[PDB]
DNA sequence: ATGCCTATAGGGCGAATTGGGTACCGCTGA
DNA sequence: TCAGCGGTACCCAATTCGCCCTATAGGCAT
């Protein structure tokens, strides 16, 4: 839990895990004095609260290692609890559950010197939504810093239109040369974006994503697979520009499965 | 059968104002008709059997052909009279509390009217107990209580941060940012035309983001046509004209593909005016300077003869650089330098050792410190060519400046259209943004007065809240038409309240409404109370407030004592529920209303349920069908900072006081 | 004896921000000393056995000669944990009602301290319940409460009618409105500097007639010298400077009879610059254009080159006349006129009729629907004379009038001092003008908390009514520190309350007081509350931490609450604080009658009340403060007089006997 | 070692923003 | 009437504050 993102990354996985299709993720001074995770899932009880801090792994990670302020009401009928740094007493929140954390700095001296400044480090932030927000199209991020709104991705319905948040999440650029794929091989099931190598700039070359099953895999047998898709249609070679999702049934065949898919796409 | 009504009517520099009577019933009314159609038709309406006019009655086409007319003085439709004999005849020290005080047009044919009602009459009619005034125009009624408690544009400070305006205010363009504050002071109620609206901003939800920055480079287009038509605009206002012109093209493709004949319709009104773009393209340079005054403003390739006078100012450095080597070289002075000077003009400077070992050719100008200055005829004749041609450009440029006046005035009319429509534009683009961003839904209006919300919301408390403001359930009605809110402070009776009166408002702009869903009534006069005066709104509220008008009653009982406040907030509620039957929100302190549900028909209880855990409490900030569970100031008073040992001697005499009931 | 003090200090680019902490006790206070020298004696003063640092602390010279000293990290000292942190410390949701809310710069400091409080000691620290901002300046303690309350300066609207100002504003000059209204923002409380004022006041108070049209030719010279010094000054304005330069030999006459040392020094202060006067007078013509832009400014006799280069333009109109007249003798053509055109320069235009008539000498510029207008040698040569001269003489003027700048920027400072000294004078004359107007009395300053007042009246509402203020006196002392104000609504009881406010406020400008007689001690503090919760009982708090026995508290209707149990239970404990612990000054309008039992059971409060005489359902108010409590409700009898239909006035009454019924 | 990546801090540029300048607005004895 | 005539509101426009960005180094697993 050492860059501030890190915070990020597991509290909002931590609202989709409690079934969330609604997450305010909130910061202040680039992450240095607002760590605020707000959603529309499953409430936590006052007594799952308590022994949870003192994802029961995650929050206790953080809690005691910070100014933590988990806040919950169950669906059920119940009147909102709230916890501080060990204590309980209620608050008022709809249905969901709530941590207006602050920096999980108290103690280290160290770990202030291994903060990256602050702009990049929301920037970071940035990323880790934008990565989550492509996983999960279902659930809606609204994404804000310093009090400013500064993103919206709004959860497209059951097979609607994935390009506007797709194009929030990935500008303009992309959007406009996004060709889409539609790969399956019996168990394989191949989904998603590749901008044209034609009209691919500088400016798109930022974009290289892929989710399998949710989870991103930062893995380079899939760049050797993409990279080999971009030379055998055009001579040129450059960064590549795309999105895309693998559904499997829980290695070699799968880089081939991949390859095909995208070339034909292309032409 | 019809009925003897008497009436009056005067007017000023501005309008008309206009007053009835019927001696049978007692009823008493007041308006300020603005044109003449308008008051031909009110007089038409009424049709008084008896028509008072004051002696110098400017437009007497109106009255020339009306029955029982009747030669008044001025004097008597003077306001001095009028309002100090019938502030007596009411028994008032003011006639705020009718809601006329501020339609001094009117007051005078009402003042006239009862001046000759107690000569006409000359008994007792105590039946005139009250006047009303109705500027029922289409524009919603609402008493400037309610601008200042909503805060529309102003908080109670004074400031418009925390405003329904700084929320929807995020218009990219000034005028943008006007037209928006306009419609919210002026709500529109022509159902038809806020549907207009609803279909516009649903349609420019998807096509929000990329228009909006092509709006921001228009810049206030609105008050630059202002000063074009006093000529008396600036280069900078041009160019921004200019920069605007250029995104009318850009606009005309966006608004093209969008699905909404309004839409399409705004796209006509604004038209393109790309041979007035054509003109200032031409003419301008691309970012002059700030006053004509300076020059430098009209681009060359415009006018052939402003480049010809320019030519002259602009063989200058060249001409002087030949001189300052030729001279150099000649006399042998290496100090020798030509430049120029604002207040002598061009000079000859040489340093004081070889000052005096120049040529007889140099005339003394300017003797300095370090140097002595010289002029001669060939740059006195230089001196001419510039200064002349400099002016002679310069006043051709003020000239030209004012001819492009004579060119864009022809399309002056079609221009303030257009910036109407650009302006408007920004509103409806931003609203569609503010929709979207913050999840607003479109209220569809209904036959009778009523607002069922279905987990709505305050539009700006919610945005300034670092907690998600809890969504609150309302179902007004002819049916359910009053609502006792009794709660804590916290417990968001002033906030439901006011969500109610802010949600009425932003549906009546044709904008998306904070809220999942809205069914909405006729609401004409929406009227408001607030805290410092208070007997004065209250009773405004009581005589204007119709069966269709919105009431926002909050603690009435700020008063003398426990009992003059209930009694008389039981009677107002009783008068609202009774009488009236206005859709009225009572927002208040007094449990002890809450025995009015089963008193009357048409009142309903609920209340902002608190629940208190330890020394602490936690506010469900939710509607809930009942009353006041306790008193809550003491839970407060901590969370406001008071120390915890008079919170105890509160509670320590609550204990003495409670032990009663 | 001796104490164990723990303390933290942090500033930032505008001044310093402090705070302390005794564990014996649980005092925990805050300052914002704005300067050096004050924060070095603030930290001598408290003395604390450990001090708190940020590592980043720019002016160390202070704390490297201080003991127990604590380098802390600069993240602590951030105002966003400090709130969160300190708010659920007291537990509540704002710092308002503590007076601390708006000091984010003494915050830093308290909510480093804190946060190594709960370190440091990490035991029992309930007898922590509060923090309070003690000012570095106690010359006067103002809440913006009262500024918008009172209506001061400003009404609640946001203009100056029917306020303090407009009132006192019946000053000639703009620069005289303002420093009445700074002084009404800074009510001086140094005994001498008020008697200074007293003592100018009185004598002035004869002679104010006299002088009042003399200040009003000033203008605002304030402003005038502001742009002076940008080098931004415009022709109007250097006017009205000259003009105001004449007015000092008149004043110096006037004010040299008065009987006031103070005056007198004023008076020296005021100056005389007849040097400057002369340099105006000479240069500048008695009333030239707005602008310098197009000249016209600086008359003749000053600069002779000036004149040298107006003398090219000034043989201009008798020049062209005379060719007119010569040119239409010689061709025979009458309607031969010689004008200026800016675009094309002069020439000489001839009707269409009579154009062509005209001789070979004449070359044509401009061709017109109605006439021919022609250019000849001579006028294209005096053409030229007169273009570059109205330039160089208009330039010469541009530059002239900024080296005048050079020429009383050296009296920049003695002409801001005697602006200062105008500007305060029209103030002073202008006072004396209202307190020989309505009679105004002189207060006079005792050693000990309480106000005095003979048949004295409210200084605005008595102006704007159509009524004399039924004036009424007031005896406030440590001895009789509390009035419990009961009555009827429109009784009277806030205005006697704001009435006693502004008499205060009014006493502490050193000008004459609106009473017959008032003798007052020291108020540092004066605490308003102000109607519409969360608003009200946050100031109330705020007054109750920080109010002293020498502090001015001025409660309005505490109990506008959820019931009459919360808001009188409050409102009892309220009164028995400020009576039993504070024992500090209070004015206590409100309606609880409940409360005109704390007179038996406290000592300090005694019970008042406004007589009001109701017949029938109309209601006339006596608004004469009586030693007692108020007979019954009024609501009733007020709410018909405010309009209310009578169905809901008989509705009432018939409502209140099925209430009156059980009490 | 090392070599492609990666965040960084000063610099540049853009967006608010309030003082400064202007066009306007009564208006004030004369 | 009247001619300044000072005020006054208000629209700029350079200034101030915050946001971005690209050369400028480091950086850490290999
Ligand atoms: N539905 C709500 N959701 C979130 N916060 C709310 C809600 N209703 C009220 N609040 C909060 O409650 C506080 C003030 O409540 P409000 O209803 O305005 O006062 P009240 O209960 O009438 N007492 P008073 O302050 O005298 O007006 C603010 O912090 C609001 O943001
Ligand atoms: N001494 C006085 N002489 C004449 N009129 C007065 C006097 N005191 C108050 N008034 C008038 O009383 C009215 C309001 O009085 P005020 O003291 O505000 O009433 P209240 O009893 O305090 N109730 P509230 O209006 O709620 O504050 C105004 O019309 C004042 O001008």
């Amino acid at each position: 839990v050492e860059r501030p993102a890190s915070v990020v990354k597991e509290l909002v996985e931590n609202s989709l895990d409690a079934g969330a299709t609604r997450i305010d993720i909130d910061i202040e001074r680039g992450g240095a004095k607002l760590i605020r995770i707000r959603d529309n899932g499953s409430g936590i009880k006052k007594d799952e609260l308590a022994l949870a801090l003192a994802r029961g792994e995650a929050l206790a990670s953080i809690s005691s290692v910070s100014r933590l302020t988990l806040t919950s009401r169950t669906a059920e009928q119940q009147e909102a609890w709230q916890a501080y740094a060990v204590t309980v007493k209620p608050a008022a929140h709809p249905v969901g559950t709530t941590l207006e954390v602050l920096d999980l700095f108290y103690n280290t001296p160290a770990r202030r010197k291994f903060l990256r400044t602050e702009k990049t480090e929301f920037n970071h932030i940035d990323e880790i939504i934008r990565r989550i927000a492509l996983a999960r199209f279902d659930v809606t991020i609204n994404l804000s810093h310093n009090g400013k709104i500064v993103r919206q991705y709004r959860a497209v319905p059951e097979g609607g239109q994935k390009e506007r948040r797709l194009g929030a999440i990935l500008g303009t650029a992309f959007l406009e040369q996004a060709l889409a794929i539609e790969w399956q091989h019996g168990d394989l099931t191949l989904r998603g974006w590749v901008a044209d190598p034609n009209h691919t700039t500088p400016a798109l070359a930022e974009i290289q994503y892929f989710y399998v099953n949710g989870r991103m895999m930062r893995d380079r047998l899939i760049n050797h697979a993409i990279r080999q898709a971009y030379e055998d249609k055009l001579g040129a070679d450059q960064q590549p520009a795309f999105v895309l999702y693998l559904e499997i049934d829980p290695s070699r065949l799968v880089h081939d499965f991949i390859y095909q898919g995208v070339l034909s796409v292309l032409q | 059968r019809q009925d003897n009504l008497l009436a009056a009517i005067w007017q000023d520099s501005k309008g008309f104002g206009y007053a009835t009577l019927d001696i049978s019933s007692g009823r008493f009314r007041l308006s300020e008709p603005a044109d003449r159609e308008t008051m031909a038709a009110e007089l038409q309406r009424t049709n008084p059997a008896e028509l008072l006019y004051a002696e110098d009655f400017a437009e007497m086409s109106l009255i020339e052909g009306r029955r029982g007319l009747r030669r008044r003085p001025l004097w008597e439709f003077e306001i001095d009279t009028a309002r100090q004999q019938l502030n007596l005849q009411f028994g008032t020290r003011d006639l705020v509390g009718f809601g006329v005080e501020n339609a001094p047009r009117g007051l005078s044919a009402a003042g006239a009217l009862l001046q000759y009602a107690k000569c006409t009459q000359r008994t007792t009619l105590p039946h005139i107990r009250s006047i009303t005034m109705e500027r029922e125009q289409d524009s919603i009624i609402m008493d400037a209580a309610t601008r200042r408690n909503l805060e529309i544009t102003q908080n109670l400070a004074g400031g418009a941060e925390n405003t329904l305006a700084s929320v929807l205010d995020s218009t990219v363009t000034p005028m943008g940012s006007r037209m928006l504050k306009r419609w919210l002071h002026m709500p529109v109620r022509d159902t038809r035309v806020l549907l207009e609206r609803q279909q516009t901003i649903g349609a420019l939800q998807d096509f929000t983001a990329g228009l909006q920055p092509v709006l921001r480079q228009v810049g206030d287009l609105e008050r630059i046509l202002a000063r074009l038509a006093l000529r008396t605009a600036r280069p900078r206002d041009l160019a921004r004209m200019r920069h605007a012109f250029q995104q009318l093209p850009e606009l005309r493709a966006q608004l093209e593909t969008v699905d909404s004949a309004p839409v399409q319709a705004l796209r006509e009104k604004m038209g393109e005016f790309a041979e007035l773009r054509d003109l200032l393209e031409r003419a301008i340079i691309d970012t002059p300077p700030v006053l004509v005054r300076d020059g430098g403003v009209i681009a060359s390739g415009y006018n052939e003869e402003l480049d010809e006078w320019r030519a002259l100012a602009d063989g200058a450095t060249d001409y002087l650089e030949r001189l300052e080597v030729r001279e150099r070289e000649r006399t042998g002075l290496d100090t020798l330098k030509v430049g120029f000077n604002a207040v002598h003009g061009y000079y000859i400077q040489i340093s004081r050792g070889q000052s005096h070992l120049a040529p007889i050719n140099y005339m003394r100008r300017q003797t300095l410190k370090n140097a002595e200055r010289y002029i001669i005829p060939e740059l006195k004749e230089y001196e001419d060519k510039v200064l002349t041609s400099k002016g002679k450009a310069l006043a051709l440029e003020k000239q030209l400046y004012e001819e492009l006046f004579d060119l864009l005035l022809p399309h002056l009319e079609a221009l303030q259209q257009s910036a109407s429509a650009l302006a408007e534009l920004d509103v409806l683009v931003n609203l569609a943004e503010r929709a979207y961003t913050l999840n607003y839904t479109s209220p569809t209006f209904i036959d009778k007065p009523g607002i069922r919300i279905t987990e709505g919301r305050h539009p700006v408390v919610e945005q300034v809240l670092n907690e998600p403001f809890i969504a609150n359930p309302l179902n007004l009605s002819p049916q359910r038409r009053m609502l006792i809110i009794t709660g804590p402070n916290m417990g968001g009776k002033s906030t439901y309240m006011r969500q109610t009166a802010l949600i009425a408002l932003m549906a009546y702009i044709g904008s998306y409404v904070p809220a999942q869903k809205v069914e909405i009534g006729p609401i004409d006069r929406i009227f408001t109370r607030v805290g410092a005066v208070e007997m004065t709104e209250t009773a405004n509220i009581l005589h204007n407030a119709t069966e269709y008008s919105l009431v926002l009653m909050d603690e009435i009982g700020r008063g003398t004592s426990t009992y003059d406040g209930l009694s008389l907030a039981w009677a107002v509620a009783e008068n609202l529920a009774n009488k009236i039957k206005a859709l009225t929100l009572f927002a208040t302190h007094y449990f002890e209303l809450t025995q009015l549900p089963e008193k009357m028909e048409g009142v309903a209880n609920v209340h902002l349920d608190a629940l208190e855990h330890g020394d602490t409490i936690a506010f469900m900030h939710s509607v809930q069908d009942g009353a006041a569970s306790k008193s809550y100031g003491l839970a407060v008073a901590a969370l406001a900072g008071v120390p915890k040992e008079v919170i105890k001697r509160a509670r320590q005499k609550l204990r003495e006081l409670e032990s009663i009931s």
